[PDB]
């Protein structure tokens, strides 16, 4: 028969559990968006201490028994990887609109017509969003700082935006590059995020160069150079142990001292081959013996070893240099230049190499002076979001007004097209359209001010044109035009949020059977 | 939250139960499917 | 809520979150107000093994008590970052944060959603920061300035006579520095840990002291004048890296192979002693060789057959120390030899401390590396003195960095209080309320000092505030009779940038604490 | 770096057995959902298309119950709001009796609409007055919807049709047979100036053949066999006795004191002769039966044999009281013969066999009496229980009809009428309370939807048709769930009726339960 | 209620028990998490070659002591690498190595008749093992000259001897039968003899 | 003083003060919501599965399963007040707790 | 007969965490413990200084009249005892008698 510990359930209870868990999870992270946001705290299963207010970064930190919540977490990380902001937005949209679907499901409905209503609904509202799409040129720095401040308005570090926002844009350009003249690339892995504890927020900014937490490898080397000569090697200077085994049979009177002489001579010849194209700094990820450094002290090289592989990539990209593997292949074109300034400064109680670029960089490294690793992590996540949106606007010069007004605008548009169409799916259609504006009521709750009157006035104002930009002012719980407030969000972000929430709803509204307790095979 | 009823209940419904009813009855009949009729059979229960 | 999904989920509501955070912070501030100031209590923190440390330092106080609260964890983290950056008055940080949250509690007790208070605190912080920029006074560093700065900032974590002797020793300490280079860092100065005698014997050494003594009973116990050979050359035996062995037919062949084995150490030793003699060795011209690698007893005896001085296995930073103390150029191979690499030392001797035998080098002409020696009754006192000297040198560095010293002992914060009160009817609204308490925030700093002194709080407080209000100057707190009197005239200051960073961090952590809405233990399902 | 402790205060004092909920977003919603699903539990069936729910109690009695009141009596629930709702239904059944599930579904619809509106963002008070205004509007408008009034409660087919409506909510195969039986029983005892009582009707279940072989009996039947050597007497004279049938034993220790032989010699003789004198005096009244409840003495039985006297012994004081009520006899505290005025007279008494079960029967050929009982024949006890509760619903219907004759057609016509008129009224109110009026109106639209579902019929068509008909001008037209296809017809001509009082009490108690639920804001649960 | 009153008075029902087992198990689970960092500096012998990613401070007292113990360990282990070729001694001497074979040195006394792929593959596996463990004495020979007229249906029989005491036995192919038998399984069996400490899946 | 009886709870001045303050805070904060014609309506469950709907302070005090010195004093005082006057007894506890909070 | 402990410092301790505060707890307790320890060995190091013996965990016997060894082998759970024995050990490292 069937095995013992396998429980199998069906009927209404499974969808009941699904919708209840969906609304539950949506009812734990509601109050974190808009200017009025309330800063959450959570503890990792390990025992760490974190605090954040953006969705998936913390929703990754929950273990659950029910499957639907794991599906929710996967949706959250999908949104995190795709857009990096408004993570809570898609979650709450999915939860509220599933809640709307629930009541309708109770009333004799079957999921086939429901999912058909989703497909037609999403098609219609995406088309409407295309209609209301307006492009704006991306060549203005003031625009980009405005959008960064709009995004960070949901974040508590908005205080320093005046400087901080600008910092973001800097990286977005000073890493920007294109392979062979095409396929423009902006690598965040090349935008290494380093944070030095202590210091005010203002002292933190992007440096037109590369930052590494290392120091000098020998006291008697210069600790400052204006223009060093850059070479990168990927082989150790210590004796290489070959591949096979020989076990030399010392038969004659003496070969051991001869062996040591040959060893030091090989080291000498390779080191002098390196010196042949006179450098000023040699950098390598491998360890180095004393003899190579001693030989380099005649050439006064900086002699830095044991660097990180991605750090090698970043430094090479910034300098524009190349990477060698043999001293013998050393040639001219590989040695890049652009090291406008080099320092080894003692910061706090740790050393850091300060190479400052003079020429064009194609990779950035960040100094982050703060008060604690958790706050620095917060600002790092938020600046990552900043460059994310900056590059998103770079790729697509589209904008629509922020503050959630477009939700109600497209809701009214779908209302009119539901009037145009004929069917019974118009009911769930308009219902999920009403689910769309869960955001503004959430914003009002964050404000804690009057709700119904402003909601109704907003609703009346948006059923006609000329008000689509006009939105909800969360600063003081009022209604204003967004042509002047400044909150503006890219088209692709809201596109992805809409698609993600709708597809999650479509996924969660098909199951009929659950079987639990089976074994991996 | 708090559960509606007292612990230890069971709730199976639908066609499952309906079928699960009929089958039970069948069992009993086949236990005595040979007695009546002028042939006649005899059981024994201790 | 999510507790339905996870039966093992601990959930604390927003009000519950605030309540627990406030309880944690109140406990922290109540136990910490016992610490700061030269009158703060000194505690016993003992681990399970019995390791005992007696301290007035807030950070080590944090890290050897039994902590349990995630909010308390964050408090300790930020306070530790502050101690890392400067290490002084760390208790002030956490006391400020706790009492800010307390006043926020007093006001939230009347509704009054706290984000308004956060923004009002930001504005008041900005205004007070400008006020601080104004109020600070600049005087270029000198004998009196630095000695008084050290004598004042030192007692936050250590007692009086130690403070005086430490001030004298540190005045003698930061003089081997460059004129305008700022060469001061912990990498360059060293601290000796030796349980030898009482506290009245601690001193400083411009030269260098090493814990390694003679490897052989023929060495020299004291060298009048020495020429230093720092080397980074392997002198001990090593194996051929291809694993070569001996194959022969006769025992005398084994003898010849042994000679072949030894020839390389022989010619290295030959080169070294030849350079030694060529420079000179005659007529009490001592020679010292400094290696961080092993030495064979064969090499040991070969070099010591003529009574040279040479040792082994010092700290890797000691090679920098010696380059900037003896002056001789370091080396890694004998491919190139020249008497330029020779260092110089004006006096070398030894003194065996118990089981351990010590060497001392001194009489350095231009010492750029100096070391500190401290001898105390036992381990706990020496750890405490080490922490105290570390923080004191931190304070000396902070003072000599800039040329602005702010007055201390309670004047500047009551000044900020009155100035913020003046600015208050300009903050535009109920945020003034918060700003009000925000002023009351700084109110703690001499209050705690008044609390520690045993004087009744409100009377001395209103005395101080009236003294500042009537005048425009900065009046300090008396710690012998409580009578208000300015403090900058007896040699009392505090680090300007330190208080800047302090206020920054305190405000940031205060808003982070106050903005919490949900406390979870998600996971472990 | 450990688990979050408890806050100083409440979190240090709510006992391990004590739990608390505060804030409707986490406290009240639990109650709302609990009651919604509890209603859904019985929402599966009522009326013409109900289905029996076999339930087993913790006492291992198998209750095959489709009566929502009996269901809830069997149900054991531990949610306090569920306790509120179930007690509300209990008092409702006490006042009226039939269709307790209607109150359940109405309260569930009201509570789900309440959850919806309060999730919208409303406050407690304004919407409370909204429901209350809608309720009083119903209070005044429902009497306007009273269509007919029952007349004279006497014609047998009249009361049969009147009660077959409430019976039809029960067993559906054929109610008209039970209608005939219940009408025959009830009309026979029609009070003139007194008050009809449910104790005036008795019940006699008998395991046996199909229910069709059952009838009614004007009189009483009991599970006893007489000690009398005679069995059948017609126009017997009944001497009811309440005293113990032995020689009356004094309440204090009585001791025989014998000194001489003759005292022993005459003792038994004089004792039996005195006993014979008493029984002869009793016989002189002309009695043909003797009824007593106390301990009986054999000498009396032998004497009765000597006089050919029927003897019957009962065992319940209820039996004696009801017998005196139906025959007019009296509870005699002494064995002394009564007078003709205080005795009961019966047309015929028998020990009649009723299917391999023997019972003492008191039958009056005039069939007037004061109490009548029903003979029941069924293959199982649970069938007896179900039919008995159906007859309970019918008799409660008749008894409330005697207290109030105004009629309302059941089914679905009145529900849509009330909903439509409440909506139209809500079109005419200003302020923040019209939404509550509309929600109150649409609360009892579940009744049409419930009928549509439990009849296995799509509900959008039927609700649209109902609203179209109600807007057309027809006001007595409701659902039709016998054709098994969306269609409507007027309940008035369908015999499906009801009384204004029942519906009135139902709605008023439902809204009282709702307002009690909604006002409550804090929850503190003790230990199970 | 009533049950807990029972609990104060009597123990007739058990329901408050066994809630300490999982408690102690979780305590030990959290405890055992510090063993990863307790011996981080106490296991690897290449950490000196791991400069610039292992160094934060050098106390030169316990860490030079670690070099000293490590070098003593290394010299002790590499002074024993003397083997690696399975050898064919004769039966005439056999008494001298069954007994005079050194105390404290395991002896894998292999006996075989060449010709069957069973014995050939076993000889291959042990010869290859000799390349890995040159601290184990391997012996191979023809059992006929080791034991007179030894039954040729009892090969290859593995013998494990030390100080003339049989510690492990593996007699005939009844425990090695099959060409599918491999390197690691032989090493696993000899480890199970108590001579070697390694890890294998099965 | 855990030496004369090893099992005995001994709390110093601030300990007693703090526990009294915390209990008073909890009680007063709970009872804020139970006065005026627009107070919040409380539901209580006894130790049998029986429900009482109350707005009375003394009922709330003596239905809560609360084991505490100050809470006991509160229950007794409110019982006396309800016995004598029996109205707005909420005011009693509110005043007492508020004065406690002030003097803190 | 129900009373909890004060929230705050008494509630942020570990389960095994113990504490003594003020003149009451910390001061009287360590003073009495130190007096106990001093009185234990207060009958030796004299012309008549009476030697005292002890057995260790290592099951080795020791008959000593100089407090050094007997205290160094003895173990305590009182931190002030650690302080006084470390003071004696420092004396020993200085001279090593009395």
């Amino acid at each position: 028969v069937l095995s013992q510990n396998t429980k199998r359930e069906s009927g209404r209870k499974v969808q009941s559990g699904n919708i209840n868990a969906a609304k539950t999870i949506a009812d734990i992270i509601r109050t974190c968006l808009g200017p009025k946001s309330m800063m959450k705290m959570l503890l990792d299963p390990m025992g760490g201490i974190v605090m954040t207010n953006d969705g998936n970064a913390i929703l990754r930190e929950i273990q659950v028994q029910h499957p639907a919540a794991k599906s929710m977490i996967e949706i959250s990380r999908t949104q995190d990887e795709e857009v990096g902001d408004g993570t809570t937005s898609v979650i709450i949209l999915a939860g509220e609109m599933l809640s709307v679907a629930e009541h309708f499901l109770e009333q004799q409905m079957h999921p086939t017509v429901v999912i058909s209503a989703y497909r037609k609904a999403l098609d219609d509202m995406i088309s409407t969003l295309k209609k209301i799409s307006i492009p704006v040129d991306i060549s203005d720095s003031d625009m980009m700082l405005n959008i960064i401040n709009s995004s960070i308005t949901t974040k508590a570090i908005s205080r320093w935006s005046s400087l901080a926002c600008n910092i973001a844009l800097d990286a977005v350009k000073m890493v920007q590059f294109e392979e062979n003249g095409r396929k423009e690339i902006d690598i965040k892995k090349y935008a290494r995020v380093e944070k030095i504890p202590g210091g005010i927020i203002e002292d933190s900014c992007v440096l037109r160069g590369v930052m590494i937490n290392k120091d000098v490898t020998h006291p008697r080397m210069r600790r400052y150079i204006k223009n060093p000569r850059i070479v990168l090697l990927d082989s150790s200077l210590e004796y290489k142990k070959g591949e096979s085994q020989t076990d030399i049979e010392i038969t004659r009177e003496e070969d051991f001292t001869r062996i040591l002489q040959m060893e030091e001579e090989y080291i000498q010849q390779l080191c002098e081959d390196i010196i042949q194209l006179k450098p000023d700094v040699v950098i390598t990820e491998k360890g180095i013996s004393d003899l190579a450094q001693h030989y380099l002290m005649r050439a006064n090289i900086t002699a830095i070893r044991r660097v990180r592989k991605t750090d090698n990539n970043r430094i090479a990209r910034a300098c524009g240099a190349r990477i060698v593997s043999r001293p013998e292949e050393l040639r001219e074109d590989d040695v890049g230049t652009g090291a406008g300034l080099l320092e080894i400064k003692k910061i706090g109680d740790e050393y850091f190499t300060f190479i400052t670029d003079c020429k064009d960089p194609k990779a950035c490294t960040i100094l982050l002076r703060g008060a604690s690793k958790e706050i620095l992590s917060e600002v790092e996540r938020n600046l990552q979001d900043a460059m994310q949106v900056c590059r998103n606007v770079l790729l697509d010069p589209q904008l629509v007004p922020g503050g959630g007004a477009s939700e109600m605008a497209v809701a009214h548009a779908l209302t009119e097209k539901s009037k145009a169409m004929t069917g019974v799916e118009q009911w769930p259609y308009r219902a999920v359209a009403q689910a769309l504006e869960v955001i503004p009521r959430t914003l009002i709750q964050n404000c804690g001010a009057s709700t119904i009157r402003l909601l109704t006035s907003l609703r009346a104002k948006h059923t006609q044109e000329n008000c689509e930009t006009w939105g909800v002012n969360g600063e003081t719980g009022t209604l204003v035009d967004m042509k002047e407030l400044g909150i503006w969000e890219p088209l692709a972000v809201k596109l992805q949020t809409y698609k993600t929430a709708v597809e999650t709803a479509v996924l969660l509204l098909r199951i009929d059977d659950i079987v639990s307790g089976h074994k991996k095979k | 939250p708090v559960i509606l009823l007292k612990e230890g209940t069971d709730s199976s419904q639908g066609i499952p139960q309906l079928v699960s009813n009929i089958s039970a009855c069948q069992v009993i009949a086949e236990a005595v499917r040979t007695t009546l009729g002028p042939r006649g059979m005899d059981k024994l229960i201790v | 809520a999510v507790k339905t999904l996870n039966p093992k989920a601990e959930v604390a509501r927003a009000q519950a979150a605030l309540a627990v955070n406030i309880s944690a912070a109140r406990g922290l501030q109540d136990v910490l107000r016992t610490n700061l100031g030269p009158k703060g209590t000194m505690k016993m923190l003992v681990s399970g093994a019995g390791d005992i440390k007696l301290t007035k330092d807030g950070n080590v106080l944090l890290h050897e008590m039994q902590i349990q609260h995630p909010t308390a964890s964050l408090i300790a983290k930020v306070a530790t970052a502050q101690d890392d950056i400067t290490g002084d008055g760390t208790t002030s940080n956490v006391l400020i944060i706790g009492e800010l949250l307390k006043q926020a509690d007093l006001y939230i007790s009347e509704g009054l959603h706290p984000r308004i208070i956060t923004e009002g605190f930001e504005a008041a912080k900005e205004k007070a920061l400008q006020f601080l920029e104004e109020v600070k006074v600049s005087r270029e560093m000198d004998r009196e300035t630095l000695i008084d700065v050290a004598r004042t900032s030192l007692r936050t974590k250590v007692h009086a006579e130690l403070a005086d002797v430490l001030t004298e020793a540190v005045v003698d300490s930061i003089l081997a520095i460059k004129k305008q280079d700022e060469p001061i860092d912990l990498f360059m100065i060293e601290i000796m840990e030796m349980k030898h005698k009482s506290e009245t014997d601690t001193s400083l050494i411009r030269g260098l002291v090493l814990d390694h003594g003679a490897r052989h009973p023929d060495m020299k116990k004291r060298v009048e004048d020495a020429y230093i050979l720092t080397c980074n050359v392997s002198l001990e035996y090593e194996k051929t890296e291809v694993n070569s062995g001996f194959f022969y037919k006769s025992a005398e062949e084994r003898e010849k192979l042994v000679k072949a084995e030894r020839k390389f150490i022989e010619d290295r030793v030959k080169k070294i002693i030849e350079l030694k003699r060529k420079v000179c060795g005659d007529s009490d011209k001592g020679f010292v060789v400094i290696n961080q690698k092993g030495i064979d007893p064969f090499s040991l005896d070969a070099l010591s057959k003529e009574g040279i001085v040479a040792l082994r296995r010092a700290k890797r930073r000691n090679m920098e120390r010696l380059t900037l103390a003896c002056g001789g150029v370091a080396l890694n191979s004998f491919d190139d030899l020249s008497p330029d690499c020779l260092g110089h030392a004006g006096l070398v001797y030894e003194y065996t401390l118990g089981e351990e035998k010590f060497t001392f080098i001194e009489k350095c002409n231009n010492p750029r590396s100096v070391t500190l020696l401290i001898k105390g009754p036992n381990k706990h006192t020496l750890t405490q003195i080490k922490d105290a000297v570390r923080d004191g040198l931190r304070a000396v560095k902070n003072a000599i960095d800039d040329g602005c010293v702010v007055p201390g002992a309670g004047a500047v914060e009551v000044a900020m209080a009155e100035a913020l009160i003046k600015h208050k009817p300009s903050v535009k609204g109920r945020a003034q309320l918060g700003v009000q308490a925000f002023a009351d925030a700084l109110l703690i700093i001499p209050k705690v000092l008044a609390q520690n002194s045993g004087f009744d709080l409100q009377e001395t407080l209103v005395k101080i505030q009236a003294e500042h209000s009537e005048s425009g100057q900065l009046v300090g707190v008396d710690l012998n009779t409580g009578e208000p009197m300015v403090a900058a005239e007896v040699g009392v200051w505090d680090n300007y940038c330190v208080k800047k960073q302090l206020l920054h961090s305190c405000t940031v952590i205060a808003t982070n604490i106050l903005l919490v809405d949900e406390i979870m233990r998600a996971g472990m399902s | 770096a450990l688990h979050v402790p408890k806050a100083p205060g409440f979190a240090q004092m709510l006992k391990e057995g004590a739990k608390h909920f505060s804030g409707l977003e986490e406290a009240v919603y639990r109650n709302i959902q609990a009651c919604k699903e509890l209603a859904q539990t019985t929402r599966t069936a009522y009326g013409p298309n109900g289905m029996n729910k076999m339930v087993i109690n913790h006492l291992e009695k198998l209750f095959v119950t489709n009566d929502a009141a009996t269901i809830l009596r069997e149900l054991e629930v531990q949610h306090p709001a569920a306790k509120m709702i179930v007690m509300a239904s209990h008092m409702q059944e006490q006042e009226v009796g039939d269709g307790t599930n209607f109150v359940l579904v109405f309260a569930g619809a009201l509570l789900e609409l309440a959850e919806e509106l309060l999730r919208i963002g409303l406050s407690v008070s304004e919407v409370i007055e909204g429901y209350e205004i809608a309720c009083r509007k119903a209070h005044e408008i429902l009497p306007n919807l009273v269509c007919c009034s029952a007349k004279n409660l006497r014609d047998i087919d009249e009361v049969s049709s009147l009660l077959r409506t409430s019976i039809m909510s029960k067993q559906y195969g054929n109610e008209v047979f039970l209608a005939k039986l219940i009408a025959q029983a009830c009309v026979s005892i029609f009070p003139d100036s007194g008050h009809f009582n449910v104790d005036n009707i008795r019940v006699c279940k008998i395991l046996g053949s199909g229910i069709s072989s059952s009838s009614v009996l004007h009189g009483m039947v009991f599970k006893k066999e007489t000690e009398g050597d005679v069995t059948s007497v017609k126009d017997a004279k009944i001497a009811v006795y309440s005293c113990p049938f032995d020689g009356m034993i004094t309440e204090t220790k009585g001791t025989v004191l014998i000194k001489t032989a003759e005292e022993l010699m005459n003792f038994s003789k004089g004792e039996e002769n005195l006993m014979d004198a008493q029984v002869k005096a009793i016989a002189d009244t002309g009695a043909n039966v003797v009824v007593t409840g106390g301990k009986v003495a054999d000498m009396a039985l032998h004497y009765a044999n000597k006089y050919n006297i029927m003897l019957v012994r009962l065992n319940s004081k209820w039996d004696l009281r009801r017998l005196c009520k139906t025959v007019g006899a009296t509870a005699l505290p002494r064995l002394t013969p009564p007078v003709l005025e205080e005795m009961g007279h019966c047309d015929s008494v028998y020990l009649s066999e009723v299917g391999d079960t023997q019972v003492v029967v008191f039958k009056h050929e005039k069939e007037d009496g004061a109490i009548s009982t029903i003979v029941l024949r069924g293959s199982t006890d649970n069938l007896m229980d179900d039919i008995e509760r159906a007859v309970d619903d019918g008799v409660n219907t008749f008894k409330v009809l005697t207290r109030d004759k105004r009629l309302v057609p059941g089914g679905g016509a009145t529900e849509i009428e009330l909903a439509k008129q409440i909506t139209s009224y809500g079109e005419t109110c200003p302020g923040l309370e019209q939404y509550a009026i509309k929600k109150f109106a649409e609360a009892f639209e579940a009744i049409p939807r419930a009928l549509a579902e439990n009849s296995g019929v799509k509900a959008n068509e039927v609700i649209s048709k109902l609203y179209a008909v109600h807007q057309e001008g027809n006001k007595n037209v409701g659902l039709d769930i016998e054709a098994e296809v969306p269609a409507v017809k007027d309940m008035l001509e369908a015999g499906i009726l009801d009384t204004y009082l029942g519906k009135y009490w139902a709605i008023k108690l439902a809204t009282n339960a709702a307002v009690t639920v909604l006002r409550v804001d804090q929850i503190i649960m003790a230990k199970p | 209620e009533w049950n807990d009153i029972l609990r104060k008075k009597g123990i007739l029902p058990p329901k408050e028990s066994l809630k300490e087992l999982e408690e102690e198990a979780e305590e030990e689970q959290r405890i055992l998490q510090q063993s990863v960092v307790k011996t981080y500096e106490d296991m690897t012998l290449e950490e000196l070659e791991d400069h610039e990613d292992e160094f934060n401070e050098e106390d030169e007292r316990a860490i030079e002591m670690y070099r000293r113990r490590r070098l003593a360990e290394w010299k002790a282990t590499k002074l024993k690498n003397k083997f690696g070729e399975v050898l064919e001694i004769s039966g005439k001497d056999y008494v001298q190595e069954v007994t005079k074979a050194g105390e404290g040195l395991w002896v894998i006394l292999h006996l075989y008749k060449q010709g069957i792929p069973l014995c050939a593959l076993i000889n291959q596996h042990l010869s290859g093992l000799a390349r890995k463990f040159p601290d184990v004495k391997f012996i191979k020979a023809i059992s006929t000259t080791c034991i007179p007229n030894y039954p040729d249906r009892n090969l290859p029989t593995i013998f494990v001897y030390l100080e003339g005491d049989i510690k492990a036995q593996f007699i005939g192919p009844l425990v090695f039968g099959g060409m599918n038998l491999t390197r690691d399984e032989l090493e696993w069996k000899l480890s199970e003899s108590g001579a070697i400490m390694t890890d294998l899946e099965e």
